[PDB]
């Protein structure tokens, strides 16, 4: 009929949008997930939500999808709208080694899942995707690399990027923090765990309550390695360290 | 034939606690060669690697088709995929063409992903599964190799002697084969590494 | 047909999705029900009380097997759960014709929950009013999983959906643990659907299903009136 | 009152829904363009580097094929939707007929996919506007623009994006009869015409200009420097 | 009431008021009444003339469906006349596919269910239309059948459908209807035609009489009643 | 509350609930009709009774039991025209059963299928779903007589003794103090507590023909509908 | 006023405000009327100028050798159905090699609108379609409504004013069957004369006659040849 | 309520056939005249700006070599009509060996229109005059967005058309020339638009028996401004 549709498709009289302004908000109000490029790595960052106890936690990786096999991505948003842009980004990049037989090249994979989640803005009375998410790898032709993808289907190739309303005083910390030319591992890990000790305002940072994932080309052979619970522990103490020489100074 | 039109053989033994996997290098079309150095055995994961033989457009394309269905399904779960898993997937591959069918025959090596247990298998040109326990062969020239294989064999063997048994057995039953030759590679594998050797053959 | 082909559900301008959040209050007033993940297997039960004293126990069933080894129970409202299993059921059988080899919990969960998540997007349709338990013994370890009618999943150790599944909760916290046995997992799974029972519980006010590694096991009213023999 | 709907009219005959898509054009940046005698220039404002990203994804002036050039206003979604249709028809043109593409071919196509766009219920309207640059057609130096409503159009000078209203008053005293040669001169026109920034930074200019023989050739910001110095050469006979 | 305006919506008291609304339009329609004997079935229509230039037999409602069967519609005219072919397409395909003449007790089966899948969806409304269906046969008899504008279809062995649906079979069941020849039911059918309001407020009509029965030998026609002119004959005698 | 358009379409309403297929449950009580199902013994009864206002209007034509299939028998109440419709689609699928699959459908499997097609027209909008009700009753070999129950929201269930139509609650509570005394049920007493629970919640004590009796039995497992002699025989048979 | 919205929706009433709307439309168009003997049917219609200076729009319009209709209403459903009118005609030349009968051409008319009068998505035909013709049976007068009834009758007048015309019709419809061609045509264009404003006359330019006989195809006359048939008349009575 | 996509009023006419209508009064004013030497005819471009191209607006387009066009209201419509009415004028070429009439084209060009809907949307909002030299001589028509269809001896359509009308008619009589309808019309012109009028105003359309050629006037128009 006419009198049951949704908008989802009609101009403000000013210009701006009203349905894709609301799913731009909504991410907000979920986790927090950040990147950083290094000199020879890049790694991801994540917030764990629903850390009740009686979970089990089987999946080894609930954030992070190793997507192509150089790629991965972290996730923020609708959970249950989340699993079928995963499902078909994987597919792209899986016919495309059909075609060519050469691994993706690390943009043109974000620009064909940016067609499909802008299309549904245009035709078709449809609900939009209400998920922003990461994107870290490596080509032949650039190197390390992050991009930030958005429901309107806006892209941007970032040096060290992060979620908005919920941890956007984190992006104010980066341009104070972030150092460019050398921003190496060790450095970019500490860098890391300093940002998660405010924006999660869970004292001591516990170790079950964040998520890590690195990825260093290594021989020719480019791991995606997510590394476990057990050396969280060490680098949440050298950043518990570094509290005891912040006090020398008074 | 459509079988042989380009030639090809290819042979897979199975030893004590490692298998073995040999094939040729000649390509070309009917009676003139082209080059000494076309891949017929893919690696799809560790330690389990797979033979084509048939129509050389056939090999090219499977061995395609099996990478982009074998990614996907090493995705969508952590693990990697067991010997007799790919038997099924890759005879659902060839039976959906049917009456359209590819001409190729392949053949399965490899271990348990697990265990120490190897596998062996081969098909049809349509997807019949055929599990053995000593050997399988397929190419143009396999009354050769089953004249080599029958009287070589032995149950129990080391790596040692499954090399040298795998290798007197391609290289007699080739050199009698016209339109196969040019060189024979071969692949032992086992649970700590993977052995690769290519052998001093014919060149006529 | 005319083809109208729109979806019922967009975003609030606080940016929250109105009718999955309505489906989810259905799903609280349903019929309760329990599972718990035991170190051998994994224990289901529920709740089944007739209106009447007319009704029969032999004709509808709640624990459910999809596979040998896979079953399924759910809290919420009635004809919708035998949709999504004899899609279950259709759906696990393309997986062994492919593969020739039963499915693991954990793949049917990935995929039975993309259906349910097709009846919130598509046009004109609404969402479940179901949510799911879903159990499974596959290669070694046993499964326990939850799937909601917005369309995501979980894994549980110990969980109660259905009424007063509040109680519950903080009842399964006070009482499970590390490991116990199955036989043991029973005990302590009727104990918390007598928190929310009625005033008799016999043979066919309750029906339990079992996951051994020896396959899939739904249980007769013999061994269920031998269960609660005194033994609470 | 009654919108709503890009199908319904007004009672005095309006579709409010494609003039509200130009309201989108408005809050882009500025682009500006020229045609000379031989070489041909636009340029692009408001970059505003946010000092943790790399700027070689956030571009503006892409080319379809070899020989003509697009810049753009409005939302960044929709102009990609556009651009990498129009490079499939510019190239299955040259496959069809052997000749190059012609300048003005190109934007009768992307006219008719955003005018059958609009025409259909159910089908959000490109909410963009394009300027198409090419001195393609046989030696002869051209320039188009676009609209939302799909009618393309030619000018000789043109400005869009927020603030359009000024420059298009500022060219029209000063795009002079006297045609302007010694090419830099006319790169400085556009210079001129760009120093009327939102806020005229100096730095924030990306001029692209093509002397309609050779490819696409960007400038760099030390020779757009050179060119902002000599315009406060020439600044200096006010006192 | 305001959950009145689609056929697929239920009124909080649970019934559809797009069939309510659709009964009472045949309410305004002229009388047409349908009566059978024990060896056939006499239908019977008051049409009025619309104003003078009407051609004496125009537009009837008294259709032919059949080699045995006719129609006796009233309400909507157009409305059923897309609804009869829908009844001479019906009994063409049980003609080609079985090789023999259909049973009406079948026919009006098919019929109700094809007037019930209008009344279910947003897209489409109800029909308008009411009728009658008399068909005769040697194995069977004579049968009489009667189709609301929900699709409730059984038999009668009298009926009306018009303005004057009780005020006319008041009168129907004064007769013995089981014994009597149907060539004296044409002379009591003009008589219940005009004892209820054939001009009284209304300014001009023509009776029509179909029939169908032993005599006809199965076969479905208009009277023979111009022929004699006996039904009028006999009906106006009743003035007193 | 009534928020968006819950009132009117297939959604959700807040708490939970949804307001166009509880409609339909008194969409049965406009038929003016009650049915009683009793499964005591080896046998299964149904009884339902008619209600002729009109001696114009048949008698034959007038029965609400169906009969599926040989061994499968149903009583339908609620509106007359959603009711046939749906037997429509039982006749077809208990067929479809006997093409596929080579054997006789069980009255367990049947109304399965019956209840998945109420289903889809509560999930998918601008599909009226069908206020309607139907009871079944059959014989199942090593699992004796059955009586099933469907309804409109797409539940089933399968129990011993059956009230519908308009006074479920009345004769409901009369059968459950009727049987907790688990007597010998002889296949008289089944037809004389399906008639006594009948003629006291209605408390009319009737003539011998305006009921219909369905029966099945394990030594003739046809579906059997009784002559008006033979009810007549166990009408009397009580009047003690 | 909830219920004036589409086809599909009934009213409290009993009545479709939406069929009862599209005979308003035909009441926007000029009269014509059409007539038959018992050899000869006529039906003359009446232009309207559009401007001072452009031609008068077409009314009677040619369908087959032995079929022709008049028009009132919407032009765009006029040529519509026109297409649709032409089309039937030349099937069953072309397979049964035969003439269509009028009378149940007409029933494929009602056929036709009957569709988008029930199913949403397409509004009524808005037309009043006036039909001559002769099947083995004689001359036919017919008449169409966009509630999809046909009528057969002898003498009609459809348009604006046109209950006028309709009684100078009832009182010499007697004279009709046995007069010929000199007079039944002028029996026929005396009814135009009073659904017209008392002060100006029907000239040469505005009207046209169209007719079919029993041994005469179908032959519309316009502007030129309507000269011997207004030669020898009377005035108004003013 | 008040009349959607499509309804009957009470009354008369679908109100957004009515609106369509109402759309050209925005357009740009032309005039096209019959004479029976030839078929004239005049636009006003309307140029805002002068770095806007002036040769980029056009108003007279050629359908074939012997029927011009003339175009008002929404621009964006106007080239959909514009494409099939050259594209039918060729295929009858391709079948028939023959010139497609005047009148014959907009028959084909008023099915079109008459096509709103979700039959197999909007209708359209652009009128049309049609210039061109048939077997039956010079002919002139005019088309709407009603599909009514109508021949004209001398029409004004655009804004400001019912004032261009009114003078109009008492300039034309049957025994013009070509020579004397083409004054006659911008004189008509200069007195309803209030630019002053030079060769970048307006442009002018000619076609003749004799000389199926030169549609199109160009700076020879500076000539015809002088003399007046």
């Amino acid at each position: 009929s006419r009198r049951y549709d949704s908008r989802t498709t009609i101009f403000s009289p000013e210009g701006r949008l009203y349905q894709v302004e609301y799913a731009m908000e909504a991410i907000g109000h979920a986790g927090t997930c950040l990147g950083i490029l290094a000199n020879d790595g890049v790694l991801l960052a994540a917030e764990r939500r629903n850390i009740h106890k009686l979970l089990d936690e089987v999946f080894f990786s609930e954030k992070i999808y190793k997507l192509n096999e150089d790629m991965a991505c972290s996730v923020a948003g609708i959970t249950s709208d989340a699993n079928v842009l995963t499902n078909e980004l994987r597919l792209i990049a899986q016919r495309y080694l059909l075609q060519y037989q050469e691994p993706i090249p690390c943009e043109q994979l974000v620009t064909a899942l940016c067609d499909i989640k802008q299309a549904y803005t245009q035709f078709g009375g449809k609900r939009p995707f209400g998920v922003s998410l990461l994107y870290i790898g490596w080509d032949k032709h650039y190197g390390f690399q992050l991009y930030q993808s958005d429901p309107s289907g806006n892209y941007g190739g970032w040096k060290a990027t992060c979620i908005g309303n919920n941890s956007a005083a984190a992006v104010s910390m980066l341009k104070q923090d972030y150092k460019e030319g050398e921003m190496t591992l060790k450095s970019a890990l500490a860098l890391a765990i300093k940002v998660l000790n405010k924006t999660m305002d869970v004292s001591k940072l516990s170790a079950e309550k964040v998520e890590i994932a690195t990825l260093t080309r290594e021989n020719g052979k480019t791991v995606i390695r997510v590394l476990k619970q057990k050396e969280v522990e060490q680098l949440i103490k050298k950043h518990e360290e570094e509290e005891a020489k912040a006090e020398r100074e008074k | 034939s459509i079988m042989s039109y380009n030639g090809g053989a290819v042979m897979a033994m199975k030893g004590k606690n490692c298998v073995a996997i040999a094939a040729d290098r000649r390509f070309g079309i009917q009676a003139q060669m082209v080059t000494t150095d076309f891949q017929k055995i893919f690696p799809m994961g560790d330690r389990l690697y797979i033979g084509l033989a048939g129509l050389a457009t056939d090999v090219q394309t499977v061995a395609q088709r099996l990478k982009f269905r074998l990614n996907l399904y090493e995705l969508k779960e952590g693990r990697q995929i067991k010997p007799y898993t790919l038997m099924s997937m890759v005879a659902n591959l060839l039976y959906e063409k049917r009456f359209g069918p590819y001409y190729t025959e392949p053949v399965i090596a490899g271990l348990d992903p697990k265990t120490f247990k190897p596998f062996i298998c081969s098909l049809d040109l349509i997807g019949c599964p055929m599990v053995t326990d000593d050997f399988v062969v397929s190419g143009t020239c396999a009354e050769q190799m089953y004249g080599m294989c029958e009287s070589l064999w032995e149950p129990n063997m080391d790596p040692d002697h499954l090399f040298e048994t795998i290798s007197q057995a391609m290289l007699n039953a080739v050199d009698r084969d016209a339109v196969s030759g040019m060189g024979v590679i071969v692949h032992i594998i086992e649970k700590d590494k993977i052995t690769t050797r290519t052998l001093k053959a014919r060149m006529d | 047909e005319r083809g109208y082909s729109f979806s019922l559900t967009t975003f609030s301008p606080s940016g929250k999705l109105v009718q999955i959040e309505y489906a989810l209050a259905a799903v609280a007033g349903g019929a309760p029900s329990v599972g718990i993940k035991a170190a051998n297997g994994v224990v289901l039960a529920t709740e089944k009380k007739q209106k009447s004293i007319l009704y029969d126990e032999r004709s509808v069933h709640k624990v459910e097997p999809i596979t040998k080894h896979i079953g399924l129970v759910y809290s919420g409202m009635g004809p919708d759960y035998r949709v999504l299993v004899h899609r279950a059921r259709k759906l696990a059988q393309q997986y062994y014709l492919v593969y020739q080899e039963p499915i693991p919990t954990a793949q049917l969960v990935q995929r039975v929950a993309s259906v349910m998540q097709e009846y919130t997007q598509s046009g004109g349709v609404r969402p479940f009013g179901v949510s799911l338990l879903i159990c499974g013994w596959n290669e070694g370890r046993p499964y326990l999983f939850q799937s909601d009618p917005s369309g995501a999943y979980f894994a549980w150790k110990a969980t109660a959906m259905g009424k007063n599944y509040v109680n519950g909760k903080t009842f399964l916290e006070k009482r499970y643990n590390e490991d116990l046995e199955l036989e043991d997992a029973i005990h302590t799974a009727i104990l918390t659907l007598k928190e929310s029972f009625e005033g008799q519980m016999t043979e066919d006010n309750i029906e339990v299903g079992i996951c051994n590694e020896a396959g899939f096991r739904r249980l007769t009213p013999t061994e269920v009136k031998d269960y609660l023999a005194a033994i609470a | 009152s009654y919108d709503r709907a890009i199908t319904v009219f007004s009672p005095d005959g309006h579709l409010f829904q494609v003039e509200y898509a130009q309201e989108a054009v408005k809050k882009g940046s500025t682009a500006v363009g020229v045609r000379g005698r031989d070489i041909v220039v636009l340029g692009v404002e408001k970059k505003s580097v946010a000092k943790l990203q790399d700027e070689r994804t956030v571009r503006k002036i892409c080319a379809l094929d070899d020989n003509v050039c697009m810049a753009f206003a409005g939302l960044t979604a929709d102009a990609r939707i556009v651009i990498n249709r129009a490079r499939v028809e510019c190239q299955s043109h040259r496959l069809t007929v052997e000749d190059p593409v012609t300048v003005e071919y190109i934007t009768r196509y992307i006219a008719s996919l955003k005018q059958r766009y609009t025409q259909s219920n159910g089908r959000r309207p490109f909410g963009i506007s394009a300027l198409i640059v090419g001195f393609d057609f046989d030696g002869t130096p051209r320039l188009y623009q676009t609209d939302p409503s799909g009618t393309y159009h030619a000018w000789k000078a043109n400005a869009i994006g927020r603030g359009a209203k000024s420059v298009r008053e500022f060219l029209e005293k000063n795009y002079t009869d006297e045609a302007i040669e010694t090419d830099d001169l006319t790169i400085k026109l556009v210079i001129k015409a760009l120093l009327e920034v939102v806020q005229s930074g100096g730095k924030n200019i990306e001029l692209a200009v093509m002397r309609r023989d050779q490819s696409l050739k960007i400038l760099n910001p030390e020779e757009i420097e050179k060119y902002v110095a000599e315009i406060e050469k020439e600044k200096e006979e006010n006192e | 009431t305001g959950y009145d305006l689609s056929a697929s919506t239920f009124s909080p008291d649970g019934r559809v008021f797009q069939v309510e609304y659709a009964m009472k339009a045949v309410e305004n329609s002229s009388t047409a009444i349908g009566i059978r004997c024990k060896d056939g079935v006499v239908f019977g229509v008051e049409k009025l003339v619309l104003s003078k230039l009407y051609e004496e037999g125009s537009n009837k409602r008294l259709f032919n469906v059949d080699r045995h069967v006719g129609m006796a519609v009233a309400g909507l005219l157009a409305d059923a006349r897309s609804l009869a072919d829908i009844a001479r397409e019906e009994a063409s395909n049980f003609r080609s596919n079985f090789g023999y003449n259909i049973p009406l007790k079948h026919l009006a089966d098919r019929v109700a269910m094809y007037v019930h899948a209008y009344t279910l969806y947003s897209a489409v409304r109800p029909f308008g239309c009411s009728f009658m269906l008399g068909s005769y046969s040697v194995n069977d008899g004579a049968q009489l059948y009667m189709i609301d504008p929900s699709g409730v279809s059984y038999g009668y062995w009298g009926c009306a459908i018009g303005k004057a649906r009780q005020a006319a079979k008041t009168e129907i069941e004064k007769l013995q209807m089981k014994e009597m020849t149907c060539r004296d039911i044409v002379k009591e059918v003009a008589k219940i035609i005009y004892i209820v309001h054939d001009e009284v407020k209304d300014k001009a009509f023509e009776l029509e009489l179909s029939w169908v029965g032993e005599l006809t030998n199965g076969r479905h026609e208009i009277v023979p009643k111009d022929i004699r002119e006996e039904a009028e004959k006999y009906a106006k005698e009743s003035l007193k | 509350s009534s928020a968006g358009f819950d009132r009117h379409i297939t959604i959700f309403s807040p708490e939970g609930r949804l307001y166009q297929v509880e409609y339909a449950f008194k969409a049965i009580n406009q038929g003016g009709l009650t049915s009683v199902a009793v499964r005591g013994k080896d046998c299964a009864v149904i009884v339902t009774q008619k209600k002729v206002p009109d001696k114009l209007l048949d008698s034959s034509t007038v029965t609400h039991l169906f009969k599926i299939t040989e061994n499968i028998g149903c009583v339908m109440t609620g509106m007359t025209a959603d009711s046939r419709s749906q037997v429509q689609r039982a006749r077809y699928e208990a067929a479809n059963w006997k093409y596929k699959y080579g054997y006789e459908i069980p009255v367990d499997m049947l109304c399965k299928r019956i209840a998945d097609i109420s289903q889809v027209y509560t999930q998918n909008a601008e599909m009226r779903p069908l206020g309607c009700c139907m009871i079944l009753i059959g014989i199942d070999e090593e699992q004796g007589p059955q009586v099933y129950k469907c309804d409109p929201a797409g539940y089933y269930c399968g129990f011993k003794a059956t009230a519908a139509g308009v006074k479920q609650t009345e004769s409901t509570s009369f059968l459950e103090k009727k049987v907790k005394k688990k007597f010998d049920w002889t296949f008289e007493q089944t037809v004389e507590t399906a008639i006594t629970c009948l003629s006291t919640v209605l408390s009319i004590d009737f003539k011998p023909s305006e009921i219909e009796v369905g029966v099945v039995t394990v030594e003739n497992p046809k579906f059997r509908i009784l002559t008006e002699a033979e009810i007549d025989a166990h009408l009397v048979a009580l009047a003690e | 006023n909830q219920y004036d919205n589409d086809v599909t929706v009934w009213s409290p009433q009993g009545r479709i405000h939406q069929i009862e709307y599209a005979m308003e439309a035909v009441k926007q168009g000029s009269a014509t009327v059409g007539l038959k003997s018992k050899t000869h049917a006529v039906l003359v219609a009446l232009k309207r100028a559009q401007s001072e200076l452009a031609a008068h729009q077409k009314k009677i319009l040619h369908v087959d050798n032995h079929i022709g209709i008049s028009i009132a209403g919407l032009t765009a459903d006029a040529r519509l159905l026109c297409n649709f009118m032409r089309q039937e005609c030349l099937d069953s030349r072309f397979v049964f090699d035969r003439p269509l009968p009028v009378s149940r051409l007409v029933s494929l008319i009602g056929s036709k609108t009957q569709i988008p009068t029930q199913r949403y998505g397409r509004r009524p035909y808005g037309v009043g379609l006036l039909i001559a013709g002769y099947d083995d049976m004689g001359p036919h007068i017919f008449q169409t409504c966009p509630s999809a009834n046909y009528f057969d009758c002898r003498a009609m007048s459809i348009g604006a004013r046109s209950q006028s015309a309709r009684t100078y019709l009832e009182r010499h419809m007697s004279e009709f069957m046995e007069c010929n061609l000199n007079e039944l045509v002028k029996h026929g264009l005396r009814a135009l004369r009073e659904t017209l404003p008392a002060e100006q006359d029907l000239t040469t330019k505005n009207v046209s006659i169209g007719i079919v006989g029993k041994d005469l195809e179908f032959t519309i006359y316009d502007d030129d040849d309507v000269s011997p048939f207004l030669e020898g008349l009377e005035e108004r009575p003013q | 309520y008040d009349r959607g996509v499509n309804t009957f009023s009470p009354e008369g006419r679908l109100f957004q056939v009515e609106y369509a209508i109402e759309a050209i009064k925005l357009g740009s004013t032309a005039i096209g005249i019959q004479t029976s030497e030839g078929v004239c005819l005049a636009v006003e471009k309307r140029i805002t700006s002068p770095l806007m191209e002036p040769s980029s607006i056009e108003k007279i387009v050629e359908i074939d070599a012997h029927i011009g066009c003339a175009m008002s209201g929404l621009i964006a419509d106007a080239k959909t009509l514009i494409d099939k009415a050259r594209v039918e004028t060729q295929n009858h070429w391709f079948t028939y060996n023959e010139t497609m009439t005047v009148e014959s084209v907009t028959q084909a060009v008023s099915n079109l229109a008459l096509q709103f809907g979700e039959e197999d949307s909007r209708p359209f909002g652009v009128a049309l005059l049609f210039g061109g030299v048939d077997e039956k001589g010079p002919q002139l028509f005019h088309m709407d967005p009603s599909g009514t269809f109508v021949q004209c001896d001398a029409r004004a359509i655009g804004s400001a058309s019912e004032g261009a009308q009114s003078s109009l008619q008492e300039v034309y009589h049957k025994s013009m020339t070509l020579k004397e309808a083409i004054k006659s019309s911008l004189i008509i012109l200069k007195q309803v638009m209030e630019e002053k009028l030079n060769a970048t105003n307006i442009e002018l359309a000619t076609v003749q028996p004799g000389q199926n050629f030169h549609m199109f006037t160009k700076e020879e128009l500076e000539e015809v401004i002088k003399d007046i």
